């Protein structure tokens, strides 16, 4: 069944779940040819998966070279996206197969149903909850490992950092989705908030800076302000 | 041309015959039906005046057999039976000619439609459908649910169609998950005419029984498999050429036959839509979608 408002803190129970996004597969830049007509050149993309408990994210990156020769590429991206995920189910210990997975655009619902009729006890949902996930390449270092890549690849990050050591799940998903919707709705600003203060960093094997508690609340309520302010501009309110 | 004889008609009742109906008062002088056509299978089904619930009859073939109706007061209804004494059959079939109480199968000359609609459906088929082989006729009523039915209770008194599901391991091959899903030609002929139904006859005899079955008991899970195996069809892009010219004849007649009344609880509109306008075969069935159009141009 969908999931939405109702029934939020499902998502961090200790029932084995993922989102998955499938915004960032199929990507690409639209430009005129020397004739004079309209073309599209591909560039690389990602599906983004994404255990909401744990924080962790399964990128799997999506080369250029997987578009090459196929025809109706939006309609494919979505049945590529569902081989991936199913691969990566298929890739895991029984004991770490997910027990749900929820898609966040109700198209790939089919598809992925379909790739995994052989998991008949995996529940394949929608919700109604519009999430950000699609500025997921406004992390810099996810965007980074996206564009540089030659080949089809995976890599696994924590999008949480570890943050999990001081807060809970339903905190730590609730910053990251104001931290994607800020970045999402103005991009330049958010990047502008999150590191106006040389003196944090990010660590190297981190996403984002390394915000104290203190600063964290300070960092959230400037992006709050942030949707608010863009909104603002947006509506002419 | 051949006999369904009855003991009496004890209880006021509308009698279907194949695609004909008329109504019997209660005690009035009926002793059944005469001059059906040999060669074809008949159905022959009820409505109580007092009780319109439970429209219910049976699938039967002449040359199988001498037939009769006689009401059950235990059970409540009109019950087939077989009179294995063919001396005792004749004999009572001609005293009620003599005495002129029998209605006459009304066939016109003109008049193909039973054919049309019964065209691939023979008793051998009707007898892989429904389950209870001590008769040589078959029991059909409005509630009689399927077997995909069950699975989604009894399954002495189910309709035994062949599950047809589109998400499903057996329309979809692995590593053709795209392939098999949008375009189902895998399923309908390799799966289903190759390894289930054997040919296209009894594929299209399962058909046109689901749709008689919809039609005359209004029962719900026939319906269901009367779409589903249009839409298999409709959404496969290699069919044989001879089974999309005869589906569009199939299914003009039932179209045609289809009471206009009846047009809201028996076409489900995203079949027929999806079929006729979107599907791999949406220029194919040139006279289906003329009627269709001409017909119930609401439901599109
Ligand atoms: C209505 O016809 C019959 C009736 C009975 C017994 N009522 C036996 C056999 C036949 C043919
Ligand atoms: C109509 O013919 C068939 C029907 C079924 C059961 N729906 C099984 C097999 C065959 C040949």
């Amino acid at each position: 069944g969908a999931m939405n408002s109702s029934n939020y803190a499902e998502l961090f129970n200790n029932d084995i779940k993922l989102f998955v996004d499938d915004t960032n597969v199929y990507r690409v830049t639209v430009h005129k040819t020397f004739e004079g007509n309209v073309a599209t050149k591909a560039i690389n993309g990602c599906i983004f998966t994404l255990n909401p408990k744990t924080g962790h994210l399964f990128l799997k990156i999506i080369h250029t070279s997987v578009w090459a020769g196929q025809k109706r590429l939006s309609q494919l991206a979505k049945w590529k996206t569902a081989e991936e995920v199913s691969a990566l189910v298929r890739s895991l210990p029984k004991e770490e197969q997910p027990k749900q997975i929820i898609v966040t655009r109700k198209a790939m619902l089919d598809p992925l149903e379909v790739h995994m009729l052989d998991f008949p006890n995996i529940a394949i949902r929608p919700t109604e909850l519009r999430l950000p996930f699609s500025a997921a390449m406004s992390i810099d270092k996810l965007s980074d490992v996206v564009m540089k890549a030659t080949e089809p690849q995976m890599v696994l990050f924590n999008i949480y950092d570890d943050w999990l050591d001081r807060i809970s799940s339903y905190t730590a998903f609730s910053r990251l989705t104001l931290l994607l919707r800020a970045l999402k709705t103005n991009e330049e600003s958010a990047k502008m908030i999150l590191l106006s203060d040389p003196t944090i960093t990010i660590k190297s094997y981190h996403l984002w800076p390394s915000f104290t508690d203190e600063q964290w609340i300070t960092i959230e309520s400037q992006m709050r302000d942030l949707i608010l302010t863009e909104y603002g501009r947006k509506y002419n309110v | 041309m051949n006999t369904v004889p009855f003991t009496s008609a004890p209880i006021e009742v509308t009698i279907g015959i194949d695609q004909y109906s008329f109504n019997v008062k209660e005690n009035q002088p009926f002793h059944g039906i005469k001059d059906i056509p040999i060669g074809h299978v008949h159905v022959i089904h009820f409505q109580h005046a007092d009780n319109s619930s439970m429209r219910y009859g049976y699938w039967f073939d002449c040359r199988m057999g001498n037939f009769y109706i006689q009401y059950d007061p235990k059970d409540g209804l009109y019950k087939m039976m077989e009179e294995r004494d063919g001396a005792k059959f004749e004999n009572i079939v001609h005293n009620f000619k003599e005495r002129q109480m029998m209605v006459s199968y009304p066939k016109i000359d003109e008049d193909d439609t039973w054919y049309n609609l019964t065209e691939f459906v023979q008793m051998d088929k009707i007898r892989k459908i429904v389950r209870k082989d001590e008769n040589q006729f078959s029991y059909v009523d409005s509630s009689m649910t399927t077997v995909q039915e069950n699975e989604l209770s009894d399954p002495a008194h189910s309709l035994n169609y062949t599950v047809i599901n589109f998400k499903s391991r057996e329309a979809i091959r692995p590593g053709h998950e795209m392939e098999d899903f949008l375009d189902k030609s895998y399923y309908l002929n390799t799966v289903m005419l190759q390894g289930i139904f054997k040919n296209s006859s009894n594929y299209f005899g399962e058909l046109q029984f689901a749709f008689l079955n919809a039609m005359f008991f209004g029962n719900y899970g026939s319906s269901l498999q009367w779409h589903a195996m249009i839409e298999l069809i409709c959404s496969s892009a290699t069919v044989p050429k001879h089974m999309l010219d005869k589906l569009d004849e199939i299914l003009y007649y039932q179209i045609k036959t289809l009471p206009e009344q009846y047009s809201d609880i028996l076409l489900n509109e995203r079949v027929w839509n999806i079929c006729l306008y979107s599907s791999f075969q949406k220029n194919s069935l040139h006279n289906t979608e003329k009627i269709m159009e001409n017909k119930y141009p609401e439901l599109l």
